């Protein structure tokens, strides 16, 4: 419970943040650009923390197991039940996907292992041209 | 005009500018590059060390140039002004027409 509470209260100020960002949009006219870049930067890396901190505690989500109150009536608030039950994507996204892989398209394997060799070499290569010139 | 010396300077500064921009074209030309580099082509990788070192040393030296003006600015310090003489080139001007106006044998 304690790894859900800080999902929750994490979760709560990302969307507070996302109530401010919103009504300070919706005003007719538009702020300073750098009110916008602050308002951004703060809502995002926020939105990277909310990553990261749901990241952690994969194995706390996982082994909850969802049930409905008893004394939740799900009569009268069957719509409301089945409006948090639903889980899948919005279409957009899937095309979204579904396009990106068409684009995309033991060879794969060595493909990879070569990949991982570029990406060392590269590294290493900035890792010396860092090192050519004194940047201090 | 200006004396010789803001000339050069202003010239050192356009040429800051200008290498700026040349590194942010080198910037996106091996952005470009290491696109294809990553989908798998090795012709282009000879290209991508020159790409690189040209790019870093066209950050430097940029940055270095300005300093140098920057510190020229530090040792520049210590090294109606005209309207003292105005009046008087005015009079000068103003006699030159009464000369001209005094000879009929110039007004042609």
């Amino acid at each position: 419970g304690q790894a859900l509470d800080a999902v929750r209260m994490r979760l709560a100020q990302l969307t507070h943040s996302l109530r401010r960002i919103r009504d300070e949009m919706s005003k007719a006219e538009l702020p300073q650009w750098y009110t916008l870049q602050s308002q951004l930067n703060v809502t995002l890396s926020q939105l990277v923390s909310v990553t990261s901190t749901l990241q952690h505690f994969q194995e706390t989500l996982d082994s909850t197991v969802v049930y409905p109150l008893p004394k939740f009536p799900t009569t009268s608030h069957e719509s409301l039940v089945t409006t948090l039950l639903r889980k899948k994507n919005i279409p957009e996204v899937d095309e979204w996907m579904k396009y990106v892989r068409e684009t995309s398209g033991e060879e794969i394997e060595k493909l990879l292992q070569q990949d991982r060799e570029i990406t060392n070499w590269a590294r290493t290569t900035f890792r010396n041209e860092y090192g050519k010139h004194d940047f201090k | 005009m200006q004396p010789p010396y803001i000339q050069e300077r202003l010239k050192s500064l356009n040429d800051i500018e200008t290498q700026l921009c040349s590194m942010l074209q080198e910037a996106s030309q091996v952005t470009f590059i290491f696109g294809e580099l990553k989908r798998g082509n090795e012709s282009v990788k000879p290209q991508f060390e020159n790409h690189v070192k040209q790019f870093y040393e066209r950050l430097d030296k940029s940055t270095t140039q300005l300093r140098k003006e920057i510190q020229l600015l530090d040792e520049n310090v210590g090294t109606n002004k005209k309207a003292l003489g105005q009046d008087t080139e005015k009079m000068e001007e103003q006699l030159d027409l009464l000369s001209a106006i005094l000879d009929p044998s110039k007004s042609k």
